[PDB]
């Protein structure tokens, strides 16, 4: 999953 | 005549595709930001982004790139910074897919990998204590809040959608990470070229925080699983004056989308392109949008996402 | 104006760029058709041998597409058949990359694998055989002999390279799989723009039958590592009229060059890129070829080699 | 590796 900008 | 003088200067000129199985009468149309160095929309901020330090000098020869990202971002700062011959750094989480650790070791990044525990924050925390060990020698381009983000989607991807559509655009569908592609795409469409199209954000469903914002609501974020979208926050790069309507998708059917872009369409996008595409099907079947062309972006291609959840 | 009706008419326009490592003083310049739909060069006879078999009769609504291979056509082919409502059959060797059963898989493609020990004639047996069981039903396109292969880049790769070198080009360096791609581009240019350029084909030095054919010595094909070309034969669709030239490159160079290409220039390139650059590299450097412009063909993109041995 | 039209 993502979370606070992760996979950005 | 048409010789770019390095890989960075490639950006853009991407396609429009009609959709034949979404849409009502092929009112939905993709920009394919899969065509690009490094395969994802996210080339046009890493090229402009080193552009503009240059051209500020902020960036310089010997001085090296810091930053925090665990998408597309990476990728597309690490073949610039090839590309111009900059050294990089870039912090992530130790939770990386291998082949994008490699895909950067290929490209010549020095990857710094915190603990994943502490997700992007501890990222980013590391990536700004490495800043501050010698400020003089390291550059953060900081893509959430750089406005030479939306800046060249004002200058080349809102360009290449009027150009392309004859100026008939009237929906632009794109998702959300940075906000800088439905920021400056609107701001070109809109104020540069002059046409009040409707500028639809999208976002997971599972992190909805600009409807929650935009309705005064408490503001909850949470995990999904749309890569390139959904960052739990309000970033600077989100214009929310020329933001028109947010739809939200869940990751599902985000995933079901790509899978049936690919099989019925023949384009391999990525996860975040079915989002994108889901939410357009959705306006493309109001009545209110009969006759109205709806362009959406598609921000990466498939194969960035093999042994994800999309394969 | 510019929305392509499906993704099979977004081949092409892919851009030049010049390398900086290679060559002397920017005379080396490289087209990336890794910039194109299913990542690949072969999108354009994808696109091409269907466009073909539809107006010609040969394919029409119902039939079947039915081929062996086990490289970039059958992605290309897959992507055509999935845009324009085509099902498709593709037979390959049982030893197959899964991420690529997977993407075939993801495409719609009915996926028939042979026994790998046999290899490719096994599967183009197998691929024979069922086109036997009722040759109404099925349609085999025939990359290495079909006609549209070559045409498909007479008519746009070759003027595109034309085009954004404002006729300047002296050299065209490409890899030889079908000969497609040399072939078309070199007929383009000689035939129809005029111009007397050196068309330079590239082969692995570990299965040289190009070379070995016009020395007049015994054909000995061999196993090398330089996926896309290297098939072993001379095929329909290299026409040696047109070759100037035949350069070798061993795989491990080929290889080392696809990462310096990478690493270097920031440019995101397969294994036969690698190829096509090292023999390029050598022409380059040769005094008789200082002052003259080098266009070399990158078929592919990277990604499509993550753990193969270019990672 | 690849032999006799394989990987093309």
């Amino acid at each position: 999953t993502f979370e606070y900008g992760d996979g950005i | 005549m048409a010789i770019y003088a390095d890989n960075s200067y490639s950006i853009g000129n991407t396609p429009l595709v009609r959709l034949k199985h979404f849409g009502h009468n092929g009112n939905v149309v993709v920009k394919i930001e899969g065509r690009n160095p490094s395969y994802s929309v996210k080339c046009r901020i890493g090229a402009n982004m080193v552009w503009q330090a240059e051209k500020d000098g902020t960036l310089t020869k010997g001085k090296e790139i810091v930053d925090a990202t665990s998408g597309n971002t990476g990728i597309a700062l690490a073949y610039v910074a090839a590309a111009r011959g900059y050294k990089i750094t870039l912090t992530m989480p130790e939770t990386m897919s291998l082949e994008r650790k490699r895909l950067l070791c290929g490209l010549g990044v020095n990857l710094v990998l915190t603990e994943g525990a502490k997700g992007m924050k501890g990222a980013i925390a590391k990536a700004e204590e490495i800043v501050a060990s010698d400020p003089s020698r390291y550059v953060m381009l900081k893509q959430f809040e750089n406005p030479a983000n939306p800046q060249i989607h004002r200058e080349t991807t809102g360009p290449e959608i009027w150009k392309d559509t004859d100026g008939k655009v009237d929906v632009v569908v794109a998702g959300v990470g940075t906000g800088g592609s439905i920021t400056g795409i609107s701001r070109a469409i809109k104020l540069d070229f002059g046409k009040q199209i409707t500028s639809v954000a999208v976002e997971p469903v599972e992190s909805p925080v600009i409807s929650q914002t935009l309705a005064g609501e408490e503001v909850k974020p949470g995990p999904h699983k749309i890569q390139g979208i959904g960052a739990g926050f309000i970033p600077k790069n989100l214009d929310l004056s020329i933001i028109d309507r947010v739809e939200t998708v869940d990751s599902d059917t985000a995933l079901a989308t790509a899978r049936r872009l690919m099989a019925e369409e023949g384009i391999l996008a990525g996860i975040s392109s079915g989002a994108a595409v889901a939410a357009a099907d959705r306006l493309a079947k109001l009545p209110e949008f009969a006759d109205k062309l709806i362009v959406v972006i598609l921000p990466s291609a498939s194969e960035r996402y093999l042994s994800t959840a999309l394969f």
